[PDB]
Order: structure tokens, then C-alpha cells, then sequence
């Protein structure tokens, strides 16, 4: 574990990304406001 | 700036990649979402896709959320309570992280919007 470089992060989340469904998953997970 | 704070929403699915820092690390929080994510997922497909987001964390420094991370969530909480403004709770720890390390948070999303101006807190949208 350590700090990534701009072009690293970017090299090990390009193809990785999340489907956008995630968003939805968390909303009901996570979603709980202040 | 030279580093910052990776938020869930810079993870899901393009990024205003010449706004992101030279350097970046994430929080527990976008962790845990994103194994969340993983545990939620309705197909092996969704499942595979949200299994390398997961990974894509692994070497990625992880922020606690620890003491002083704390205090400014604190802050954080009065400051939108006593303007009457919300912020999802995940998302306050994140913030919270961030700014306690005056840190600038990196968003793809629109959540953070309510805390601009607040001392430490810096959101970069992408
Ligand atoms: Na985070
Ligand atoms: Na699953
Ligand atoms: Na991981
Ligand atoms: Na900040």
C-alpha cells in the first residue's frame, strides 16, 4: 500500500471501472444522508 | 495540487484525468463500498467487473479514519447542520479524511457540493 502516481492509478482503473449499477447498490446501502 | 483523495464515485463508471493529482490514495470508506459492491452483485459479470474495481485498490494507499479524522467530522457534521445542508454520512467520513490531512477530495459525483468553503475542505469534480 502506497500513494499512486497519477498514470498509475489511471493505468490499474482503466478496464476496471465499476458498472454504473454501483451507483444504484450503494444508494440503497449507503445512501443514508446527515 | 500534488496529492489527493480518491472518493467511490471516481472508481464507477470517462474522468477529467488533468484535474486528478499527481499523486492519489483512497479512504476505508471507498474500501468498503467497493466490497460492498462485490458482495451486491446480481450476475457474474457485474460480479467479475466489480471484483477488479476492488483489486484496482489493492496497492493504493487505504486513509483510516482515525483521530484526527474525527475531530473534523465533528466539524464537518455542525458546520451542515447549522446551515441545513446534507451530505450522504459515507461520504462526510471521506471528506472528513480528507480534509483532517488537508487533502483535496477528487469526486466524479455531486455530493460533496454542500461542504465548499468549510475550512480544510478543498473538492476537485471529475
Ligand atoms: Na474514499
Ligand atoms: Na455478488
Ligand atoms: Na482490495
Ligand atoms: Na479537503
Amino acid at each position: 500500500r502506497r500513494w499512486l502516481s497519477k498514470t498509475e492509478f489511471l493505468s490499474r482503473l482503466r478496464g476496471a471501472q465499476a458498472d454504473p449499477g454501483l451507483r444504484n447498490d450503494l444508494a440503497v446501502l449507503a445512501g443514508d444522508t446527515t | 495540487p500534488a496529492a489527493g483523495v480518491l472518493d467511490t464515485s471516481v472508481f464507477i463508471a470517462q474522468l477529467d484525468e488533468a484535474l486528478i493529482p499527481d499523486r492519489v490514495a483512497t479512504t476505508v470508506v471507498t474500501l468498503a463500498e467497493l466490497r460492498v459492491g462485490v458482495l451486491a452483485a446480481a450476475t457474474t459479470d457485474i460480479r467479475a467487473q466489480r471484483l477488479a474495481t476492488l483489486e484496482s485498490v489493492a496497492d493504493m494507499e487505504t486513509l483510516p479514519v482515525d483521530d484526527d479524522a474525527a475531530r473534523m467530522w465533528a466539524r464537518l457534521r455542525i458546520h451542515l447542520a447549522e446551515s441545513g445542508r446534507r451530505v450522504r454520512i459515507n461520504d462526510l467520513w471521506i471528506a472528513a479524511v480528507a480534509a483532517s490531512r488537508a487533502l483535496p477530495v477528487i469526486t466524479q459525483d455531486d455530493d460533496f457540493a454542500a461542504l465548499d468553503g468549510a475550512a480544510s475542505v478543498e473538492i476537485i469534480r471529475v
